[PDB]
RNA sequence: CCGUACGGCUAACCCGCGGAAGCGGGGACAGCGGUAGGUGGGCAGUUUGGCUGGGGCGGCACACCCUCGAAAAGGUAUCGAGGGUGCCCUAAGGUCGGCUCAGGCGGGUCUCCGCCGUAGAGUGCAAGGGCAAAAGCCGGCCUGACUGGACCCGUAACAGAGGCGGGUCCAGCCGCGAAAGCGUGGCCUAGCGAACCCCUGUGCCUCCCCGGUGGGGGCCAGGGAUGACAGAAAAGCUACCCUGGGGAUAACAGAGUCGUCUCGGGCGAGAGCCCAUAUCGACCCCGAGGCUUGCUACCUCGCUGUCGGCUCUUCCCAUCCUGGCCCUGCAGCAGGGGCCAAGGGUGGGGGUGUUCACCCAUUAAAGGGGAACGUGAGCUGGGUUUAGACCGUCGUGAGACAGGU
RNA sequence: CCGGUAUGUGAAGCCCGGGUACAACCGGGUGAAGCACCGGUAAACGGCGGGGGUAACUAUAACCCUCUUAAGGUAGCGAAAUU
RNA sequence: GGGUGAAAGGCCAAUCGAGGCCGGCGAUAGCUGGUUCCCGCCGAAUUAUCCCCCAGGAUAGCCCGGCCGGAGGUAGGCAGUGGGGUAGAGCACUGAUUGGGGGUUUAGGGGGCGAAAGCCUCCGGCUCCCUGUCAAACUCCGAACCCACUGCCGCCGUAGAUGGCCGGAGUAGGGGGGCGGUGUAAGCCGUCACCCGAGAGGGGAACAACCCAGACCGGGGUUAAGGCCCCAAAGUGCCGGCUAAGU
RNA sequence: CUUGGAUCACGGGGCAGGGAGUUCACCCGAGCGGCGAGGUUAAGGGGGUCAACCCCGAAGCCGCAGGGAAACCGACAGGUCCGCAGCCCGUAGGGCGAGGGACGGGGUGUGAAAGCGCCCGGAGUCGCUCGGGUGAGACCCGAAGCCGGUCGAUCUAGCCCGG
RNA sequence: GAGUACCGUCGGUCGGAUAUCCGGCGGGAAGCUGGGAGGCAUCGGCUCCCAACCCUAAAUACGUCCCGAGACCGAUAGCGAA
RNA sequence: AGGGGGAACGCGGGGAAUUGAAACAUCUUAGUACCCGCAGGAAAAGAAAGCAAAAGCGAUGCCGUUAGUAGGGGCGACCGAA
């Protein structure tokens, strides 16, 4: 399925109509230095079972498209509706 | 579960222990800070069965 | 300057001998302490779903859409009938303009002209519904598949709701169009998902006397998944088995029913040297009984749970012999088929736990059934369903077999 | 199960760089045992095949063609305590 | 959770697939059992959604007790404004279904005069005219009946309507009878809201739900269902006709 | 108990005595009572005829202002209408009308804003009794089993010593 | 007033959360021009205090006992035992 | 000099499971039952390297409140100070 490299949309900072470069978010990894995270890093720790399920291998066989919307005036991005699931997306001009 | 043989053994029961009040002494040589040089001489006076090392023994 | 791999030494430490003192051998390894990764039913704690004309194996009626069922408002179930979705599309999405379909007839040869044509075509994908100067095909310009927020309908009738879905609007920024007008994804009805946690975006609030830096917490929006789909992180044996309970639920006899079963009937095709009925009677149609087997699940889960045999008494007739009769394709001897008749009789043995079935020799003939599949406060105890053990198959295994001993 | 380990991966610690007026934190290097890899072992667990065609009346196939395995059940015994 | 075992899970003081004794311990259970005086007023439900839920719970519906507020409400009917696709009927669409006739010949396999894929047909097909049959998932038509609303009758209501607030429950196995789907049937699954459950009394010989009929106490009288030869209260009743089989 | 009991479903030989919704802590409501924009004391102290009685003690809790995650900001002791009771004029009806219902205006969060949500025009608190919910053994009885510490080999299993 | 304050790591425990207390292991100070605390770490300012040695009454908890009392039971009750 | 005894109260160590979460493993039960040691008529604590916040207090211990609060937690059931 085929989208757009650029379209023109409304900015809410420049409040107006835009262009806006489209940018497919990349999925970081947790961070040690939050507070769920040390919580569980202190509850794993000493004599214990496994204190938190572990779900092994659970997904569905397509996932919906986070997308980012980034203007050029400002530089700035934001949201366009809400996610839509399809298995091939490749941009283009 | 239970245990085994093996298992029993390693505790020392009369099941298990040797019965070695039935049998002649240890068999070693001389302590050697009496055998410097000195060569002993000995003689052989009896010949007997121990019931606990496949051998005869020797007085 | 920091580690190393290797050779060597003895003075820590381990071994031995010995009142001891020391002597010998090994040696910075080992052992001891602390930490990190692996292996690990040797030992533990637990889990191993539910619906289910009993249960298990099978399937999913365990999330959604359409037609029927469904009883001309609404609503309405079953392991009820018939089918589909767990996607695809920058166009198949918005608008503006122009034009009309399948099929056939008549020409021309193996896409060309004309005509009839209410849609018999097509619509992104099922079914139903909708649609013709169109909601279909041909094109031109765009990205309302947007932002901030209200209210209402459905799932879920009447009559409670979290999450999801749809609809009518206010404001903003825009597209198409001469204009009016339309446009908050796909003509309508399917294509998906809580809490906590994490990631991204944006711009603001906060961290223990004060003020700075680094890092943390919060509000708002989007996304990563739980298909048992209003969401546990998860395999099996028990015939050594225990408890608590159940006729809400099977095997066993009873009740109900009779497809199957046994015993019959109507009609007359045709066969019988010719002759429909001596005898046989098709194909089709109509029944009795409750002595087979099934279906259901109304009684009984500690009343008794049982098969066969022996002993003992009684009943039905749909009669095997014994008495009496009628038809014959009945010369006699006999046979075949039918009517009355239930007083009496219907036995002995071989292999098998057998019932039945098969076989022998006799006999007037050696009938079939019921009585809680008559009869264990009457016997026996061969079979079957405990605890022991063997074989064959199945299983990684514990183990199982409506398989044998 | 055993042996070998040239090579890959592989935890803590140690080393280098970045960040932090110090730390947390990010990245890389070194990198044992184990796994991966190469080999031996069945009086170790266990396993040891199908479809077709053919000889002087009929039968049968000593024989051949194929599909195929890690290997295709040998000697014996056989309706067996196994049919 | 240890011993011993020529191994049967065999023995360990009448106790062993993990002893006995006190303690945790008045362990837990959605499972079984029980729960103590009288009269009076009212009076149910076993069904929709969710739960590792199906012998159990929650939210609602159905009962009770109090109070607020303050004038309409509608379990019945008549007329009207609207909606609907059932029974029945029929072929105008979808699809099935006998046969005879025309007319054109062919999508195609049988042949001949096939002197050679044709001028001639086959037996099929295609268009019409008659004839004879169908529909739970068809409809050119189309009831009885059902629903909503408006107005009038009729009933309730100021001795307090529709309605609202606060509190206390029980119910999550239903069954007879009528209607529908499935099934050889018995039965299974629903629906209707009349009855049993939770309902005495009179009759059906006796009978949970079939007929009459809804019940404070003492007495009197007339009826219902049905009955009137004896049992057994009341007719060996009246007229007309039939049965000879104790039907 | 059950749809369903004279049941071939369970409990049921006779008499007498015993024998099952209790107590605490929090929460929701009511029937009464006291004070009232305020209400109420606890621990404790003093006095007495000394476990009864009397006086002091408001620390604290609830309430009088709400919105918002937070920083922070910070409202009507009545402007209009309809109108029950009751009162006035009367003779049917008409007027004022507390309490009750509906509008309007305001505070704050969210948003450019409009509009939406909660809130504002003075009634609460303190006690006795009763009904209920939650937790504690929680109306009464009933398990198989899980854990801890001690006792046992005069039975029976095995081994040693002496007969 | 030194294996002490402190720093990292492991186990336990706490309401103690990047911010409780105890213990093991490996490192480790200054010491009066000194040193510690102020709820993540660090810098500065301000405020409060001087650890790593010892003793100490009163107000408190109990009741195998005593005095004294009681909307307690009254011989199958009340303690198991009148 | 010690050694042994003593209901309950006391100081110091070791440490479960039933049960609840309608299963269960982190949690809960619970620093509980029970076990080991040491003291008394009371024991233990106790004289700030503290509390706090622009103001200040002045050793310990007990009652009433603070408060089911801050805060912990499959952020669940629940636990819980100064
Ligand atoms: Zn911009």
């Amino acid at each position: 399925m085929k989208y757009p490299k650029q379209i023109r949309t409304y900015c809410p900072f420049c409040k107006r109509h835009t262009i806006h470069k489209v940018e497919k978010v990349k999925k970081r990894p947790r961070s040690e230095l939050s507070a769920g995270q040390r919580r569980f890093r202190r509850k794993l720790k000493g004599y214990t079972g496994f204190p938190r399920p572990n779900p092994a291998g659970r997904e569905k066989p397509v996932k919906k498209l986070d997308l980012r919307f980034r203007c050029t005036v400002c530089g700035k991005a934001h949201t366009r509706g809400q996610g839509f699931r399809v298995k091939k997306f490749e941009l283009v001009e | 579960g239970k245990s085994l043989i093996q298992q029993r053994r390693g505790k020392g029961t009369t099941t298990f222990r040797a019965p070695s009040h039935r049998y002649r002494g240890a068999v070693r040589y001389v302590p050697l800070n009496l055998v410097q040089e000195r060569t002993l001489r000995g003689v052989v006076e009896e010949i007997l069965h121990d019931p606990g090392r496949t051998a005869p023994v020797a007085r």
